């Protein structure tokens, strides 16, 4: 039963395959709609302007690509919850992607 | 804009499913 | 030479994985920079759907523009438009821009 | 707290010199940015008129925008938006600015 | 754009008046 | 019958005379009887869009780039006063052109 909250760092299925992601939008919406926008986690981070770097022990370890969020189906993808963000991340990475659309 | 109020007027008949952009493009993560 | 700019509409293309399924393009409108565009190949882009069902994140395109139907603020999305051979259709009134950017920030949980 | 930007259509005052006559109010493209145009109170703009009469700095606007009429690229003047009550109307797409600019550059001399 | 093919489509029919944008306002140099 | 040229400092009533530098050519300007001008003062207060003219064109002062305007001329009796050498009419166009952005 457990909804993708605003935070969450979550395993989701290449539908063999888990790839670790960032959740912006809030459980409200993810429940109701079994969409949600979310960044991918890498390991493979240096310099790159969008890269948001994940404080180690953390439980993945890498960077958040604040540039790739997209809307997916999380439902279809087995959402499963890893870890939570520290506030300064989801700020950080809610600061680039802002910049990047566009909004003020 | 307040989340709790474009909440209220979703509906299962309103809702969209994920948009099918088929498979990943070129430089494309995910 | 094009390179997409914010408030572009462009044609994407879309394939399936499974070779039995169709495939086609749909319009999008553009929401990053030509500048992160042009040099990334990528872009952060919301579809255009003809099915207006008054979904609560849709917004209503000009009904002269030449794009008929209405974005999905909320199913916004990093595309590689070079791959998908993004073709220029029309220009969002900053107008459409301005909508489709209140309500996927408020979803994002923008400061 | 508005200010005019670049392809901004903004609808201006204009008062005649003469007290007893009504004046009115004119639609303008502006071409200058708002970096320049928040901080002095001034622009660059070119006036629209309603009558198109084929004359060649005529520059068409597309029907979606609600602004009717044609700008007149070589008519382009500094007026001051503030004293005028500058309100906007809509943006035109870059394509009228490339070709507002294309013609007054020619007129201008422009390299 | 040409100047000079710019020039070759006036006529006394299609050429406008100066704009006429009434008195002076504020800090307008003229 | 003088039809303003670009480059020519001319006089204008815009009785109230005040110098101007003209952009457009002439080849426009005796057609229309409009005309692309920038004022000119007497004195710079230094804001980037001033062009000062070289000392003893036989008129004095700066150019301001940033107030180019539409106006008709035949009905202001503009008068030539000067021409401005090659590189303040290029200076002028370069301020101007940046101004409306064009590149």
């Amino acid at each position: 039963d457990y909804v993708p909250d605003a935070g969450h760092l979550v395993w989701l299925n290449f539908t063999g395959g888990r790839r670790p992601a960032l959740v912006l939008s809030p459980a409200a919406y993810n429940g109701v709609t079994g969409l949600m926008q979310a960044c991918p986690v890498t390991s493979r981070a240096k310099g790159y302007p969008f890269e948001v770097t994940l404080p180690a022990h953390l439980g993945v370890s890498g960077v958040v690509l604040a540039d790739h969020c997209r809307s997916l189906d999380w439902r279809s993808r087995r959402a499963e919850q890893l870890a939570e963000a520290p506030a300064d991340v989801l700020a950080e990475v809610r600061g680039k992607l802002g910049s990047l659309l566009g909004m003020s | 804009y307040d989340l709790a109020a474009l909440l209220a007027e979703m509906t299962p008949e309103n809702l969209h499913g994920e948009t099918d952009w088929g498979a990943l493009e070129g430089r494309e993560e995910w």
